[PDB]
RNA sequence: GUACGUGAAAUUGCUGAAAGGGAAGCAUUGGAAAUCAGUCUUACCUGGGUGAGAUCAGUAGUCUCUCGAGACUAUGCA
RNA sequence: UUUCAAUGGCCCGUCUUGAAACACGGACCAAGGAGUCUAGCAUCUAUGCGAGUGUUUGGGUGAUGAAAACCCAUCCGCGAAGUGGGAACGCCCUUGUGGCGUGCACCAUCAGAGCAUAGCUGUUGGGACCCGAAAGAUGGUGAACCAUCUAGUAGCUGGUUCCUGCCGAAGUUUCCGGAUAGCAGAAACUCAGAUCAGUUUUAUGAGUAUGUAAAAUGAGAGUU
RNA sequence: UUGAGAAGCUCAGACGAGUAGGCAGGCGUGGAGGUUUGUGACGAAGCCUUGGGCGUGAGCCUGGGUCGAACAGCCUCUAGUGCAGAUCUUGGUGGAAGUAGC
RNA sequence: GCGAAACCACAGCCUGGGGAACGGGCCAGGC
RNA sequence: AAAACUUUCAGCAACGGAUCUCUUGGCUCUCGCAUCGAUGAAGAACGCAGCGAAAUGCGAUACGUAAUGUGAAUUG
């Protein structure tokens, strides 16, 4: 369910690992072979991360998060208990509809797995971020 | 992400009309077979009668176990005689007249629950595959000669009165292809469900949608093939027949200007729906030979090795024995020289006096 | 291209000759004690995916076509691109009025046909 | 019809080039050797020349009667007998289309021989003979100069009993 | 669009598809191969250029992506002359700058349904037995009578 | 043919062929006998003659789409 | 296909037993004939939404079957309640090499993830894979007989139905019917610049061997 | 070079016993939704056959005979779904046997 | 003349050896 | 060694009733309704059908009478 291609059904799914697949062999970037292993894991694996995960990490310690997007393979929900969204930038393969709003109307933007490809293929000036899998 | 932006509307003699409809976002939503076919099996499930065998069949004789050792098995057989049940055995599943192994309960799960919104996406992704003409095609619709797919015709298709008003609308619009083939397709159902009131089969015509009916329905009803159907009601068993995608849909002019209601955005609420969205789809554009021949993409990829390589070293020749392949292997047995004469004219005998009288010894 | 058999005898369910009420359809030996599973010294052979043959030729009549299943006129069309390849096949229950009609499709087609001449005569 | 309906994948350049055959030492043109196969099983001929592959080798017409005909170089027995002079004779006429089987032709319209089988016959043509009587003209004189030649090429070669043909010497 | 419909109907259902063992068919008329490829779908090829005959004449059928909602006018057609020296360039001229890949299945459907039409004539000229149907019930009355009889 | 649609297997009778020193028995390889699939040259290339006709006209119309693309009609067959 | 010749070929299943010996079951054929349904629990996967989530007690509605589909008022259930190594990235610049920063998850050192449904698997109840053990009790009929409870009770007996492919033991340490462990797999982790071995040495010591420490040879290893 | 069912195509090397048990992919049966503009009185299904073919196999296709009204392939759904055994159940039928015997 | 039933894996010469009985099947000998 | 006898195979004839096809039957679910008897019920018996195999119907007015409706049958 892990190792060579998604257990899951969904056939825009498919197409992700599709496009991946080709980033991963064709360009020598670890982070098209980071995503495209993520792309194969299951929900179990890849859990949500907050808004405010992203928030935190982003400007920590000595900040400067500068416009670097910010990539997780999984959902990306909202914490209603932060007041003021900083302007962020996220690529995910899905976010809530209140995260979505939220980051929009607080200035910057949402993505999809493709549209950061085209952005950046290699995946350069990406925060590749995870969800804590102690739940 | 890019679309057509409006349709066409067409009227009962099958010309267009000047008027438009902005396409519904309803027909941006994602395409999911796997969530329409598995709603669709339990939507399915939903109207099915139980069904169970008697409380008390294959016990309703008296039998008793008449011992172990008396040269037969130990399966109770009806007492009393008379009767060739004498010696007989029941209360079994091998017996004849006997209890079968588990028998049925009408309180098998006979439906089964699926979440609303699961619901409402598969309806909408089974609405978005009824605009593309190619998913309609592959489900076994004539649609051929179809003007436009999707196929909105006037209002005044709401007020039909008379069958073959609604038969002279299928042929101005080349719908009735549809219509033939379904008729052609009816033939006596096989196995025993003809002696179950499931005498014939035949295909699915097109599905007619309108906002509100002043003969519409009784005017299409007998068309063998049509089903007719309200807007606020759409049912995944009418869009998706058998979990099959792309079903062959009539709208009228008031259905489709009433989908932006039913279903809303991606971003708005429906009207009709509470607090529900248009589902997000995890690719903005999916056509993903366009992301990968991309011109963003295109430029940094590595120069691609070839297609199926050609295949080096099909068959080992042996060195020793094909001399090509060892002057490809050794560029030096050109020139070797193997036998060089050293001892010419000298061959001094070289054993001493001392070393002889050793060997010459016992 | 020839096509090789790696063999051309059945695999016989074990002792079904000399019982009526047991088939001849392969049946996996269950028996521990069995001579058959352990596979003994003139015991009988088992299917094993040794035997398999090769993928290339595989599904490949001895004139080195491919059977294709024809019930009408519209299935023997779609060989029209592939007439060195696969042989039209009418099925059993295709009336003699429709196996005439696909035998004569498939002539101008370049089809072969396995059984063209069934259920029919000749009227020279 | 003429772009290629199929795949048709061309067969790969081989590496296969013909190179001319290498005869037998003993196989030299004017050995009397033994036919071991055809109709002519046991007759001993004269080789004339040796074509590419076979042996155009005929026994005198007068002798043994075996016309000019080719015969492969390993159904034959080259016999030690002395040597023939054979270098009188030109036989460059006698080339692969020389003994080449006519080709299969003949328009021949629907019936009769068609139908009701009028068919014709063949004959060898007075030019193989012209040719024939050539070479047993040159031939003759030489297998008359040297003894029992005439009678021992009249003979047919056959196997007695306790004749081990490993053993003895041909 | 096209690698969507593909996902729906060449790995889900598509009432044209015939499941052979070693490979399956299309029963689509408008396929040039007459097999379920990706490359050779008509459906899932919003771009397609296929030869089909029509009463001893063939046409090039061609479909682009901006006619793919107006399924009367999807199609379009033109006719190959009956010189194939002709017939080749017309294929060349109207499906130029299209992909190498589609100009050569064109030219190979070209090729075999010119043979079909030279072997259709060819069998029209030669006298051929006709095939009569033999009748399972006339067959079973014919042979009680002549025992009877 | 009311021993009644279809009419399996076990089992029985007759007929034919083959085999047969106290078992059959199956497997592997062939022989013999019987019996089958199992097929063919018929087309390509290149003419020339003769006429034929359109997707050919130093041609005229109509219809459906959209100039030119299909369907036809009349005429010529250079 | 039949038959011949040469060579080979102990009757199948069950139980037993290292193994067999065994003892069982098998006159023959056809048809029937055994892990089912359901409630709960836990893991895993998929799907929907996500600090939420669950429409179907019910109401609204549904003219073409209206037991479907569609819609949701009020509740309620379950949830909410600094320093190192390191994924990934940028910048270099002797450029590879490395260095300089930013450092997720997680582990060492002093910024909620749920809920619902479906499937898989395991498990506990119900008759609970099927056939199997004297009954007992209640009520009747003439100690006996009959009907029901009953599908009563089974650790035990016999049986338990298609194919192929890939993995594959143990048959026992240890405490003590067991909890461990071992053996065999699954998943997630970190690593090939790291470790390991029914290995052989070297030498230190200790008493020809011995253990320990550090050279050859082989294999990428360690985990949870 | 057309070889993108990217679930495809292709190249290379090693390997192949197997009980309990673990895992994967397939064959077949009854019924259901969809589909094949499917097959059928010019013969459906079934059965018979020393006819032919396909698959490693489960099985499948087909010729001939018999027969007489229905039936199947593909995607999905579903289950009272696959037998050689249970001193299994029901039915039929044998050798013992024209025997014991009356 | 009328006429069963038990039983029924299949069989049916010995001699030895064949370790587990092995003789009724296996191996070498006779028949 | 041929016959007989035995064995094997095939043909035909028996035996048997499998399979297939269906079916005025069962089973299950849902919906509407409320109606036995001293004014003799349920049940049992005995009779009547021109014959009815039974079975059904009926009660000495006996496979029914009166009345109403349809309108020409009954039937082996």
């Amino acid at each position: 369910s892990q190792r060579s291609k998604p257990a899951s059904e969904n056939v825009y799914l498919k197409l992700l690992v599709k496009l991946y697949r080709f980033l991963a062999r064709r360009t020598d970037s670890r982070f098209n072979k980071a995503i495209l292993k993520r792309l194969f894991q299951s929900k179990t694996n890849r859990p949500p991360i907050s808004i405010s995960k992203i928030a935190a990490l982003t400007s920590r310690k000595s900040a400067s998060s500068q416009n670097k997007t910010t990539v997780v393979v999984g959902t990306v929900t909202d914490d209603e208990r932060m007041l003021t969204v900083p302007k962020l930038s996220i690529a995910a393969l899905r976010f809530t509809k209140s995260a979505r709003a939220r980051i929009l109307k607080a200035g910057g933007e949402v993505l999809t797995l493709d549209q950061l490809a085209l952005r950046a293929p290699t995946g350069s000036n990406t925060v590749l971020v995870r969800g804590k899998k102690h739940a | 992400a890019a679309a057509r932006p409006t349709v066409s509307i067409y009227n009962k003699d099958g010309s267009v009309s000047s008027e438009t409809l902005a396409l519904p976002f309803v027909f941006k939503a994602p395409i999911r077979p796997d969530l329409v076919r598995s709603v669709h099996t339990a939507v399915a499930k939903n109207k099915r009668q139980p069904y169970a065998v008697s409380e008390k069949a294959g016990h309703q004789t008296s039998a008793e176990s008449w011992g172990t050792g008396r040269a037969l098995a130990r399966i109770p057989r009806v007492g009393g005689g008379g009767t060739h049940r004498s010696g007989q055995a029941a209360f079994g599943n091998m017996c004849r007249s006997g209890r079968m192994f588990a028998p049925t309960k009408t309180w098998r799960k006979w439906h089964v629950k699926v979440n609303q919104n699961e619901k409402r996406y598969a309806i909408a992704s089974a609405v978005a595959a009824s605009g593309v003409p190619s998913l309609l095609l592959a489900r076994g619709h004539r649609i051929e000669e179809i003007p436009e797919v999707p196929l909105v015709v006037d209002d005044a298709v709401q007020s039909f009165q008379k069958t073959k008003e609604a038969v002279a609308l299928l042929k101005e619009i080349k719908a009735y292809r549809d219509v033939i083939k379904v008729a052609n397709s009816r033939k006596l159902r096989a196995g025993k469900g003809k002696l179950r009131n499931r005498r014939h089969v035949q295909r699915r015509g097109p599905l007619v949608v309108f906002n509100e009916d002043t003969g519409i329905v009784k005017a299409f009803r007998n068309i063998p093939g049509v089903e007719i159907v309200n807007v606020r009601r759409l049912n995944l068993l009418q869009l998706a027949p058998g979990g099959h995608l792309g079903r062959f849909v009539i709208w009228t002019k008031s259905a489709f200007g009433l989908l932006d209601s039913v279903f809303g955005s991606t971003t708005e609420v429906a009207q009709l729906k509470k607090n529900y969205f248009l589902p997000e789809n995890i690719i903005s554009n999916a056509d993903v030979t366009r992301l990968i021949n991309s011109d963003e993409i295109q430029s940094i990829v590595k120069a691609a090795g070839p297609s199926r390589v050609k295949r080096a070293h099909v068959q080992k020749k042996n060195p020793l024995k094909n001399k090509a392949v060892l002057s490809r292997l050794n560029p030096y047995a050109k020139a070797y020289k193997a036998n060089v004469k050293i001892n010419s004219e000298k061959t001094p005998k070289a054993a001493g006096e001392k070393f002889l009288s050793v060997l010459h010894e016992n | 291209v020839n096509i090789i058999k790696k063999r051309t005898k059945p695999f016989k369910r074990h002792q079904s000759d000399r019982f009526k009420r047991v088939g001849e359809s392969w049946r996996k030996p269950r028996g521990i004690d069995s001579c058959v599973r352990r596979r003994f010294r003139g015991t009988i052979s088992m299917p094993k995916i040794g035997y398999g043959n090769n993928k290339k030729t595989r599904y490949c009549m001895p004139n080195g076509l491919k059977a294709f299943l024809v019930r009408n006129v519209s299935d023997v069309e779609l060989l029209l691109m592939h007439n060195k390849t696969y042989a039209a096949e009418i099925a059993g229950n295709v009336s003699a009025r429709k196996r005439v009609e696909i035998v004569e499709k498939a002539r101008a087609l370049g089809v072969k046909v396995t059984n063209a001449g069934a259920k029919v005569r000749s009227q020279e | 019809k003429y772009y290629p309906a199929y795949r048709e994948n061309v067969p790969k350049k081989a590496r296969k080039a013909v190179r001319p055959t290498k005869l037998r030492a003993s196989l030299a043109p004017g050995t009397v050797c033994i036919l071991l196969a055809g109709r002519f099983r046991g007759k001993r001929v004269v080789v004339l020349s040796q074509l590419e592959d076979t042996l155009v080798v005929t026994g005198p017409y007068k002798v043994n009667g075996v016309p000019i005909r080719r015969v492969n170089h390993r159904y034959v027995i080259a016999t030690s007998a002395p040597k023939i002079d054979v270098s009188g004779v030109s036989v460059e006429k006698f080339t692969k289309a020389y003994f080449a089987k006519q080709k299969r032709s003949g328009p021949v319209k629907k019936d009769e021989a068609f139908f009701a089988e009028n068919a014709p016959k063949n004959a060898l043509p007075a030019e193989r003979i012209a040719d024939q009587k050539a070479v047993d003209a040159k031939l003759l004189p030489a297998i008359k100069a040297i003894p029992n030649m005439k009678e021992y090429l009249a003979a047919s070669f056959a196997l007695s009993n306790g004749d081990r043909p490993h053993l003895m010497k041909f | 669009q096209d690698e969507v419909i593909w996902q729906v109907v060449g790995h889900e259902f598509c009432s044209y598809r015939i499941k052979g063992e070693a490979q399956n068919f299309c029963r689509n008329e408008y396929n040039v191969t007459g097999l379920c490829n990706r490359q050779s779908c008509p459906l899932a090829n919003s771009r397609y250029a296929t030869v089909r005959e029509d009463n001893g004449k063939l046409y090039l059928y061609m479909k682009t992506i901006e006619r793919a909602h107006f399924p009367s006018k999807l199609w379009q057609r033109i006719k190959l002359s009956k010189n194939y020296a002709k017939a080749l360039e017309q294929i060349d001229q109207q499906l130029l700058y299209w992909p190498g890949r589609q100009i050569h299945r064109c030219k190979q459907r070209l090729t075999r349904l010119t043979q079909y039409l030279l072997k259709a004539r060819r069998l029209a000229l030669k006298h051929q037995p006709a095939l009569i149907p033999i009748k399972p019930k006339q067959a079973h009355r014919e042979a009680s009578r002549e025992r009877k009889a």
